[PDB]
């Protein structure tokens, strides 16, 4: 495999320390959140409808 | 969602006991557990004294 | 049955609202960890056996 | 002067130990060990101010 | 190394005797201070949002 | 090698007298000891990391 | 200097045995095992100061 799997290996080795180095705790925890509840919503939806049908 | 959040979980613990490092790599973390185990009883000591001093 | 599968839609719906509340409530505690560790680490190097500090 | 600052925090550790013992006559016992706690805390701080002094 | 690295330490010796010769000590004693307090403010920041946080 | 390697030897004797007579031992010495403490930090820094790993 | 630092550090030697035996009655064995450590550390630097100094 060696001549091409640790080729890739290297390559993403300098992208994701690249990635990672490219990261503050504080912002991007910032932006932890916002994500979290988008699921959230469509979980809302979902009961609604089970409960209309239901009713 | 949450691999963000736990991997960040690490993150911040990791950056808090990095930090607190420092203390013990300096030579002054055997003197505040001196202090502490000096004063342990000092405090009971002190109620002691206050409640005797009525 | 109708009814009988609206009530476990009900309570599933009622553990996960109460899962990410916990889950917010303890991502603002370790927001306030982070600013408790910016300070600590940008004002640590102060003992006289080190001054990594400039 | 900072002789001075010694004095003054002698003065007022004086001063919460004298109010220590009023919480301790009336206060509550929390609030009585918190202010056992923070003249503890002041008493040290003296003494270091002490050592310093010399 | 010799041909570069030692340059580099020459210029770097002649710039910073210039340096260190061109400092009084009081002058610059009275500026070591003002410096020392300025990551305090935050540090009572980030205690203050802690306790707020919390409470 | 010599029509090559001694015109390397003599314009390389000629430059290295040049960087050594231009060398005052005071001020490289003062200058020799500012970057002694510089792996040092990073030293300090990975004690740390040791440390907060095994904690 | 450097004569005025050995001296310093013989002094700080005395203090820390004098609180390696102030552990030994009243702190625990650990402690005052890892206070005899450091007081061996830094007689040892000591000595080595007083080597340098002659």
């Amino acid at each position: 495999m060696g001549l091409f799997d640790r080729i890739k290996r290297v390559v993403s080795s300098n992208l994701n320390d690249l990635v990672n180095k490219a990261e503050d705790p504080e912002k991007m925890l910032e932006q932890a959140i916002l994500e979290m509840q988008e699921d959230l919503v469509q979980l809302r939806q979902g009961v609604a409808q089970a409960i209309a049908a239901q009713k | 969602a949450m691999s963000a959040f736990e991997r960040m979980e690490e993150k911040v613990l990791m950056q808090e006991s990095r930090a607190q490092a420092l203390g013990e790599l300096a030579g002054a973390d055997l003197e505040t557990q001196f202090a502490q185990l000096e004063g342990g009883s000092d405090v009971d000591d002190e109620l002691a004294a206050l409640k005797a001093q009525m | 049955t109708q009814s009988t599968q609206v009530e476990t839609l009900k309570r599933n719906l009622i553990q996960l609202e109460s899962k990410i509340s916990e889950a917010k409530t303890k991502k603002e505690m370790l927001k306030a960890r982070i600013t408790t560790a910016k300070a600590q680490e940008q004002l640590q190097g102060m003992v006289r056996g080190m001054n990594t500090s400039s | 002067r900072s002789e001075k600052q010694y004095n003054d925090a002698q003065n007022e550790i004086n001063k919460w130990q004298r109010n220590a013992q009023l919480a301790l006559q009336k206060g509550d016992e929390n609030l009585a060990r918190q202010a056992l706690e923070r003249k503890k805390t002041y008493t040290d701080t003296s003494a270091a101010l002490k050592a310093s002094l010399d």
